[PDB]
RNA sequence: AAAAUAAAGUAUGAAUUAAUAUCAAAAUUUUAAUAAAAAUUAAAAAAUUA
RNA sequence: UAUUUAAUUUUUAUAAUUAAUAAGAAAGAAGAAUAUAAUUUA
């Protein structure tokens, strides 16, 4: 029993409890009749130049639960012929 | 080595199990005497990894005897300790097995083990014996009385007859135990075993003979009762 | 030391030494203008 | 080299920004920092900028320039126009693999004379058996794929229960694949082999002859979408009959497997055109083969 | 023997206990009250000291060393904890894994990167280990009564943690002494 | 052996799964419908019935 | 590794796919292009 | 205590008896061969306590027998 | 080159009995099949008997596998297959003159009458082909794409 | 042709017709033992039926085939019968010229 | 159009009826249950053995959203039968694993069955039909009480065979992957929190 | 490195050895000479085999 | 033999939120053994 793993042993379920307490927010924003997916503002400055003068880019992705909910519910459309009937070059 | 006698003994699945012996020579010798003996009397009670091996070999002898060929015979004759048994094989088994192709021998794992060592005992028979000429109505559930006596026969089957040339051989080999020097061999064997000592071997003064004339004259009596 | 889901972006995880293994802090160590320095005037 | 170009967070601000830097008032984006409504909270020696000629002009140039030469700046459009969700982001998205069987070994020739040694894998039935997201956390999503339709009494009773709950036909085997939320396919989906492209690379995880092994680079050679085979230019050390977990090798040394140069995957999964029926289709015309190596 | 050779283990599926939910002769939940300790602008090791005092049960007059009776301290805003002067950079945290390559020397700053709260756990562990070492239960059981949250948001509103009014009497900044 | 072992050393072996398995274990069995003897499934009697129908 | 996915094997089911047939098939495609 | 004797475990799942279900026994028999001796239709891996039949277990391509209640003498 | 003595089947007829009982009954089967399709005698040629397999595991869809009564397109929502109908097959060939349409017509006719014959088990060739001479099963093969 | 399970497919006839010219010298009268899956036992039982010839095996009534493979017991007989049925005619054609 | 093969007959009882395949067969072969709650409850009581319990549960947890309130009520009532207010809620234990020093206990397929049912209820009454719990208090109290009967917030006593040696199977993970399956399952989480937030309107306006 | 032989096993049953507590794992410094001695920090589960 | 490592505790439907550099009814053959999960078989 080292220090770190006892720490995580105790605190992992507390992290879970805390993010659960974060979750119940949307629940009280649900029961009240409102239904909304809390929105993340789009970050316009992801393109940069560092001190050595070269291009650095920040990859920022935003998952949409309303898209996902439909993606687990129903099939994709039919696979285009441009894909499988021609190979992928190396 | 795909040829249906000559054997390969490994532990890999292509090969039939190598039962413990001294040298692959010794192994082959053992195999030969198990086959010989199983051809002679149809069942063989056999311990260990030998039993599956013995079944497969048996199936091979029957397959050969089915081939019914001169090279086949002579190949079987290389393999057996007994020449006469080759003849008994090629005479019997083709009528016997004409209607089946595969698995001619039946292996049965027995619920008793050698007390000598934990090894398990198997009962290996040739399959259907009702087409067999000389083994026809026999019952191996229990042994016969004196081991040189012709084996038991099922009650419904009593009056069966057997190939003359086989019972000739059998009686010849039997008649050396009704002799006196065998009785001497018996007593002296008790003495020998006692010296090496194996426990529960009676003193040679207590050993009274396997064969007497009274027991004989009743044995022959019920033997012609079965005929 | 990469386990779990690993995104196809060639190296994101490289500079913190190749692992995804903590990531749940909202708080980090900051020079001026880095994160929790949000609230101090400069 | 194997490191990206380092950038510290203290350095990202108005003067280091590649495109114009934008300040966020939360209803509106402006190029001026937000002037606090309570004026008495202004700091000494701080300018509040309502207008700035220098920064506003440069911006003005930039925009009009973007509109009048859309052909030169079509890359700049990435700044202003982000890709929506789904739609296979090249950098973001990860799909699930499928569960194979090492069937036999083979030998093939390419265009020139060369002796290839191929191992053939078989994907008898691949369905999506389960969806699992762990406590709703991000990037924790798994799609569990099953293989080999199997008689009712095969498994210990507790596995059969699992398949009964799911609704899927009972499988001999399952494997999970971590994926991104866009790569989900509804539980019970039949997966084909053309889910893999014949020219790609594939990560393979199987049992060695005796722990688990992973081959991360291996390219795909040839594909039978009738007999649902797949071929690899490799000799595995594995038993015939061994189940093998297939995946896409997501990157090779700074290079994504999936891009416009190389090509694009059938993204959530391959789906077959309804008109085709494999029952009318022979073995040979069912072949898909790679370009020359 | 009295204590068993077959033990609860970290690898063993049964798992390690949580002493909060545990019921044992020397553990008492009856007389406990909850505290709310704001570490905003307070020195790390001093916060850890006071917290350890409440956690342990040393602040009650009926404190008996065998008996473990704590009070629950909710330590809030660890992120704002102050470490005087150069110390954030210059104060090392060491540990030794049993293997070749058995030295880890790590700046406070780095532990803070990984978790801010693991720092508070560190100095807590120290302040408790000061008096309780020689037995495991007395080292581990108290620590679970510290609830560390690196900002103002915590689940425990239902306990109504009483603000813990504490002003460190100590004038000088903390100092690092490790032999 | 560098040292004499105490009673606990000696007892530690019996916690093991190996020791339990080898020595103290109960066999499953039923009554042979033919022999009325106790029997483990998979082993049989040298008898004409047991060899044909192995019960 | 003792897990289920790795231990269990599909050998028993091989009769569902005609290995011999497909090998001969690609031997036909071997002589068709002249290798 | 009541005597320590185990109740009948013959009809529960056993891993070593489970091996013999799909094993090929043609050589173990002579007069009396049955289609698959050890395999009980509908029941998991041979065991009678673990019966699955006439529940919803979805098996598109394999056969399934219907349910008749087992007797008392076939379990214990 | 043209394709040689391969013959497209009409029906394939199954039996629950093994191959050894059916050889005796092969001569009477042709007589019945002839008035099943109501053609004259000698019109139908039965291919070689095929015993299928004794499946412990039962791999489905295999060239040798015991055919089952249930079928997917027949019962869509059944969660399983009805047990094994046929352990042994024999093919039905007509005259070679018939083109691909006629053979399939005589096929659908046979299934047509045979189904009702199996349901009649709830004088005419159908139940003679079912009751005293066992055939429990019939199918129309898939045209091979292999040409 | 050889290891084929169950039915004999037409793609498989193709294999045979292809391997017909792999062997240059063959007459429709060729001895049985050149056939796919013709064993010693299979040949022997064919011979006591007075059949030495690929023509003679392509002349079989198929109810000879079955009882040859069931009451008699040559396995894979239908494979050699079918192989013959296939091959017999191209042999006559390569026989004329 | 027409059969590709004959169909051998059955009488009324031995048919496979009671289920239906998903709308699109050639793509998704998932099987949905059409069975009425009446006969699932029936199967649950009348065939008491484990596997039919599991099957009943697995069916009525597929079908939750499609049933009305009182249907749900007789379901929960039927299901809650084998639970003591005194006893450990969800524990069904089969094998003792003596492998390591101290005995380890494995539950049987009933446990993931009941949990799967609770989670199905969570998706139904919180996510896609949030109104339904507010509408009828009857089924609110029903769900709450069945939820208290099995004790969902101490999963640790599902894995405990003796109250003297309480198992941490639900609360403990290691990074080497002990208890990966039995690790933290949000179980009653969304359900309980949500149906708290139904009572959590303290505002004087409403 | 292929080939032959020998290792779970039933039964029999010795010999070297033995100050010890249910044991003594990892590191750092010191102490009159390895220091399994001290002190500090620490983190060693059981069984079986090599 | 003590320690120390490496392996194992005999199918775990599934593996990685952290440490360091993971475990469902049981033992004969794992094979009814001559590589088919029965090659038809009395
Ligand atoms: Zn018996």
């Amino acid at each position: 029993d080292s220090f770190k793993e006892h720490y995580h042993r105790v605190h992992l379920p507390r992290r879970l409890a805390l993010q659960r307490y974060a979750r119940q927010q949307s629940l009280r924003n649900a029961a009240k009749g409102n239904v909304k997916a809390e929105e993340v503002p789009y970050k316009y400055n992801r393109w940069w130049v560092n001190e050595e003068h070269e291009f650095v880019h920040q990859y920022a992705f935003v998952e949409d639960p309303e898209v996902t909910k439909a993606k687990r519910e129903t099939l994709p459309p039919v696979t285009r012929e441009n894909i499988w009937k021609e190979p992928q070059q190396t | 080595t795909t040829e249906p006698l000559m054997a390969d003994y490994g532990w890999t699945r292509g090969k039939l199990p190598k039962f413990r012996a001294r040298s692959p020579f010794h192994r082959q010798q053992i195999a030969r005497r198990m086959v010989t003996e199983m051809i002679r009397k149809d069942y063989c009670i056999v311990g260990g990894a030998r039993a599956p091996a013995l079944r497969i070999l048996a199936d091979h002898v029957v397959e050969l005897a089915k081939a019914g060929d001169t090279d086949s015979r002579q190949q079987l004759a290389y393999f057996l300790h007994d020449p006469l048994m080759v003849d008994k094989a090629f005479d019997e088994y083709p009528r016997r097995f004409k209607d089946m192709n595969a698995k001619y021998a039946m292996m049965t794992r027995l619920k008793s083990r050698r007390r000598t060592d934990a090894v398990a005992m198997y009962f290996v028979e040739y399959k259907n014996r009702d087409m067999s000429d000389n083994h026809k109505g026999e019952d191996y559930s229990a042994g016969p009385e004196r081991f040189f006596l012709p084996p038991r026969i099922v009650e419904t089957e009593k009056g069966i007859q057997r190939p003359p040339h086989m019972q000739m051989a059998f009686d010849r080999w039997a008649s050396k135990f009704k002799t006196e020097e065998f009785h001497h061999w018996w007593r002296l064997r008790h003495a020998k075993l006692r010296y090496w000592g194996v426990r529960n071997v009676p003193h040679p003064s207590d050993v009274d003979p396997l064969w007497t004339e009274k027991e004989e004259e009743e044995w022959h009596n019920e033997m012609l009762a079965n005929t | 030391n990469l386990k779990g889901l690993v995104y196809p972006l060639p190296y994101y995880a490289m500079w913190r030494g190749n692992h995804n293994k903590y990531t749940y802090n909202k708080s980090t160590v900051c020079l001026w203008g880095e994160g929790d320095t949000r609230s101090m005037y400069h | 080299r194997c490191y990206p170009s380092l950038m510290r967070e203290k350095d990202r601000d108005m003067y280091h920004c590649y495109y114009p830097y934008l300040f966020d008032h939360g209803d509106k984006m402006s190029l001026y920092p937000k002037i606090p409504e309570n004026p008495r909270e202004w700091q000494p020696e701080q300018l509040q900028t309502t207008y700035d000629a220098i920064r506003e002009d440069k911006y003005d140039a930039f925009i009009r320039l973007r509109e009048k030469f859309p052909e030169l700046y079509q890359d700049t459009r990435a700044w202003d126009n982000p890709p929506p969700f789904g739609e296979f982001n090249m950098f973001y998205s990860v799909r699930f693999g499928m569960v194979g069987v090492k069937a036999f070994t083979c030998k093939d020739y390419d265009e020139l004379g060369n002796q290839f040694d191929c191992t053939a894998f078989w994907f008898p039935d691949n369905q999506v058996v389960k969806h699992s997201t762990r406590n709703g956390e991000v990037g924790t999503d798994k799609v569990y794929v099953g293989a080999m339709n199997v008689p009712v009494e095969f498994h210990k009773p507790h596995v059969a229960a699992f398949y009964k709950a799911a609704g899927v036909p009972v499988k001999h085997v399952c494997a999970g694949f971590p994926i991104t939320p866009d790569a989900y396919a509804p539980v019970g989906t039949k997966l084909d082999v053309r889910h893999f492209k014949p020219g790609q690379e594939v990560t393979i995880t199987f049992q060695n002859t005796a722990a688990a092994e992973t081959y991360q680079g291996v390219p795909v050679w040839r594909i039978d979408y009738k007999n649902s085979l797949i071929y690899l230019p490799t000799l595995l050390d594995a038993d015939v009959g061994t189940y093998v977990r297939f995946s896409d090798t997501i990157n090779t040394k700074g290079l994504t497997l999936w891009n416009e140069h190389r090509g694009l995957p059938a993204f959530p999964t391959f789906i077959p055109p309804e008109d085709e029926d494999l029952s009318k289709l022979a073995t040979d015309e069912c072949q898909l083969k790679s370009p020359p190596l | 023997p009295f204590k068993s050779v077959l033990r609860r283990h970290k690898h063993h599926p049964e798992g390690l206990p949580l002493y909060n939910d545990m019921s044992k002769q020397w553990l008492c939940r009856e007389g406990e009250r909850w505290w709310l300790l704001d570490a905003r602008g307070e020195q790390l090791p001093r916060v850890a000291a006071v917290a350890a005092q409440y956690i342990t049960g040393q602040h009650r007059p009926d404190f008996t060393p065998g008996m473990i009776t704590g009070d629950h301290v909710v330590i809030v805003n660890i992120k704002d904890v102050v470490m005087v002067g150069d110390q954030w950079i210059r104060v090392p945290i060491t540990w030794q894994t049993a293997y070749p390559g058995g030295k880890y020397r790590i700046r406070l700053t780095d532990m803070y990167e990984r978790d801010p709260c693991m720092l508070m756990w560190w100095f807590l562990k120290d302040e408790v280990n000061r008096h309780f070492v020689r037995k495991l239960k007395t080292r581990i059981a108290p620590l679970e009564k510290a609830w560390l949250y690196e900002d103002s948001i915590h689940p425990h509103a239902d306990k109504n943690p009483r603000p813990l009014c504490w002003t460190d009497p100590e004038v000088k900044g903390w100092k690092y002494r490790d032999p | 052996p560098k040292r004499k072992k105490n009673p606990m050393q000696l007892r530690r072996k019996v916690y093991g799964l190996h020791f339990k398995e080898k020595y103290l274990k109960m066999e499953e069995w039923y009554y042979c419908p033919l022999c009325a003897e106790p029997k483990k499934p998979g082993e049989w009697c040298r008898r004409e019935d047991c060899r044909q129908i192995k019960p | 590794t003792n897990r289920h996915f790795f231990v269990a094997r599909a050998n028993a089911f091989f009769s569902r796919l005609p290995i011999a047939r497909v090998q001969r098939s690609l031997a036909m495609e071997a002589v068709r292009e002249g290798r | 205590t009541p005597v320590r004797d185990r109740k009948c475990t013959l009809q529960y799942y056993n891993p070593i008896r489970a091996r013999f279900v799909y094993r090929r026994d043609k050589p173990l028999f002579d007069k009396y061969h049955v289609t698959a001796r050890n395999l009980a239709p509908g029941f998991s891996r041979g065991a009678l306590k673990h019966d699955w039949r006439a529940l919803g277990v979805y098996t598109p391509d394999h056969p399934q027998v219907p349910y008749h209640p087992l007797q008392t003498w076939m379990l214990g | 080159s043209p394709l040689f003595g391969a013959r497209v089947p009409c029906c394939v007829v199954g039996t629950l009995r093994t191959a050894k009982e059916i050889i005796v009954l092969k001569r009477d089967i042709q007589s019945l099949l002839c008035e099943l399709m109501e053609l004259p005698q000698g019109s139908v040629t039965l291919g070689p008997l095929q015993q299928l397999r004794e499946m412990m595991l039962y791999r489905h869809g295999t060239p040798l596998s015991p055919r089952l009564g249930d079928e997917r397109q027949l019962n869509m929502d059944a969660y399983a297959r009805r047990p094994i109908a046929a352990r042994t097959m024999m093919d039905v060939f007509l005259a070679e003159d018939m083109s691909l349409d006629e053979i399939v017509n005589f096929g659908r006719l046979s299934l047509g009458k045979l189904q009702i014959a199996l349901n009649n088990l709830r004088v005419e060739p159908a139940q003679l082909l079912v009751d005293r001479m066992g055939i429990s099963y019939c199918e129309i093969p898939s045209l091979d794409e292999s040409d | 042709g050889i290891a084929t399970g169950g039915r004999v497919t037409n793609e498989d006839r193709r294999w045979w017709l292809v391997h017909l010219e792999c062997a240059p010298d063959i007459t429709p009268g060729t001895f049985i033992a050149w056939l796919d899956c013709c064993g010693t036992h299979t040949c022997k039982k064919l011979i006591e039926r007075n059949i030495w010839t690929i023509e003679q095996v392509a002349a079989l009534d198929s109810d000879q085939v079955d009882e040859l493979k069931y009451r008699e017991g040559c396995l894979k007989m239908d494979v050699v019968w079918e192989h013959a049925r296939t091959i017999i005619t191209p042999l006559r054609q390569r026989e004329v010229t | 159009r027409f059969p590709s093969q004959t169909m051998s007959p059955c009488s009324h009882e031995e048919e496979m009826r009671g289920y239906v395949v998903s709308r699109d067969y050639p793509l998704i072969d998932r099987l949905h249950c059409t069975r009425s709650i009446e006969e699932l409850v029936a199967q649950f009581e009348d065939r008491p053995q484990i596997e039919s319990r599991v099957a009943a549960l697995a069916d009525m947890a597929s079908t939750v959203s499609f049933r009305s309130d009182e249907e749900l009520l007789r379901m929960f009532t039927a299901i809650s039968a084998p639970f003591s207010v005194d006893g450990r809620g969800l524990n069904f234990l089969t094998v003792k694993v003596s492998k390591f020093g101290r005995p380890y206990y494995v539950p049987n397929s009933l446990l993931p069955a009941y949990v799967n049912l609770v989670d199905a209820t969570t998706i139904a009454l919180v996510r896609e039909q949030p109104w339904r719990l507010s509408a009828s208090p009857a089924l609110f109290i029903q769900v709450l009480q069945f939820m208290a009967l099995i004790k969902v917030f101490e999963p640790n006593k599902w894995f405990t065979f003796s109250d003297h040696a309480p198992s941490n199977r639900a609360d403990y993970r290691h990074a080497i992957g002990v208890n990966h399956s039995t690790a933290f399952w949000g179980t009653g989480e969304e359900l309980y929190d949500f149906m708290v937030e139904l009572l959590r309107v303290e505002d004087d306006g409403r």
